[PDB]
């Protein structure tokens, strides 16, 4: 759902998948909106299955991020970072995506 | 019924590591008289998929010049071709794999000629076996990708006293200098073991307090660059036996000591195809 935090504190956007394989690498919806195949607009991040591909201090992960924690506990947030966020779980298999249109705004 | 001193024959060895490519798949020793086929089975997963298209099935048929290439595919025996394996009944067998994620180097007539390709994700090989009557001095399956150069160790002895430990380095097709060494943990040159097939030899030299010794060289060695080498260092009840390609390379006299000359240094491009247990 929608969560709030302060400057530099812990955000959350609840969405989790499973780590697949070193040969079945799959990205995630990260950005803002609805990523049908791929665009919930203004895409800001992608991750992977067997590692965590791309995450920053401004796009931050406090949990166990290598096993599929792509719930971005966003550190040092501005309002330009805030808004609706792209997150959707691409389950391995055909036609099984769950699109979350979830707003995570931090002051 | 010749010099075994390792195992009551026939012998099998389970996996030393989970599969990362950069290994050697090893039947180096002698043969029995009933080598008709084996079952070296290297079977596939994707993640834990357990049943996809399979990287390897290996068996030799001891007459006329190959090792077989074969697969599983969702629970059935794949393409098993009828031809045979060159060496005559009495002498050696040498399966010597340079393992990539795209080639496993099959060796016949003591020299690798054919490469057998992977198709699969990275960590996805979980099996091994042998079938039939066989006369084993060593079986090993393990290793990984080592970035070039690296610094690591060789496990226990180098040349195994009372046993035979076979020494697995990478003569690479696209490398620079090719070795795993037989020295101590301090880093000196005690027996700088070099399957350097850019230099096309197995060189071993000994430094004992500023004095270099015999410089033991020149044994059988018809093998080729592009191999995962199996370089056989026995210690029998009667002598210290050094074999390359299943016949005796040299004899290990005391220059520096036996009993855990097992020091590894890696320089240049050698994508190591073995660090091995007993």
């Amino acid at each position: 759902v929608e969560y709030r935090a302060e400057v530099g504190q812990n955000a959350y956007l609840p969405c989790f998948y499973t780590p697949a394989a070193p040969g079945n690498l799959v990205p995630v919806c990260w950005g803002k909106g609805a990523c049908p195949v791929f665009e919930c607009g203004n895409v800001v991040l992608r991750t992977d299955e067997r590692d965590v591909n791309y995450w920053t201090s401004r796009y931050w992960l406090n949990g166990d991020f290598r096993k599929g924690d792509v719930s971005l506990t966003i550190e040092n947030v501005t309002l330009a970072d805030s808004g609706i966020y792209c997150c959707r779980i691409q389950i391995p298999g055909i036609m099984n995506d769950e699109k979350f249109n979830l707003k995570l705004v931090i002051k | 019924m010749a010099t075994e001193t390792n195992y009551p024959v026939p012998y099998r060895s389970k996996l030393t590591e989970p599969f990362e490519p950069g290994q050697t798949l090893i039947i180096k020793g002698k043969t029995a008289e009933d080598s008709v086929r084996f079952t070296i089975n290297l079977h596939n997963t994707s993640a834990d998929f357990s049943g996809n298209d399979v990287p390897l099935h290996i068996s030799v048929r001891f007459d006329e010049g190959k090792i077989v290439f074969n697969t599983f595919s969702k629970g059935e025996w794949g393409k098993e071709e009828r031809k045979s394996n060159p060496y005559k009944k009495g002498d050696d067998i040498d399966i010597r794999i340079r393992a990539h994620d795209s080639k496993f180097s099959i060796s016949v007539d003591q020299k690798e000629v054919k490469e057998y390709e992977h198709r699969v994700p990275l960590s996805s090989v979980t099996h091994f076996s042998v079938d039939g009557d066989i006369l084993i001095t060593y079986i090993h399956w393990g290793g990984k990708y080592y970035p070039v150069p690296y610094e690591s160790g060789l496990a226990g002895d180098g040349l195994a006293p009372g046993k035979s430990l076979l020494i697995f380095a990478t003569p690479e097709k696209k490398g620079k200098r090719f070795h795993i060494n037989l020295l101590k943990k301090n880093g000196d040159i005690a027996l700088h073991f070099n399957p350097r097939f850019d230099e096309k030899a197995i060189v071993r030299n000994s430094l004992i307090s500023g004095e270099w010794g015999n410089e033991e060289r020149e044994g059988k060695n018809p093998l080729e660059k592009g191999i995962g080498c199996d370089l056989e260092f026995r210690n029998e009840e009667y002598a210290f036996q050094i074999y390359v390609d299943g016949e005796r390379f040299a004899t290990y006299a005391h220059r520096l000591d036996p009993h855990d000359i097992n020091g590894l240094q890696i320089g240049g491009d050698v994508e190591v195809t073995g660090i091995q247990m007993v």
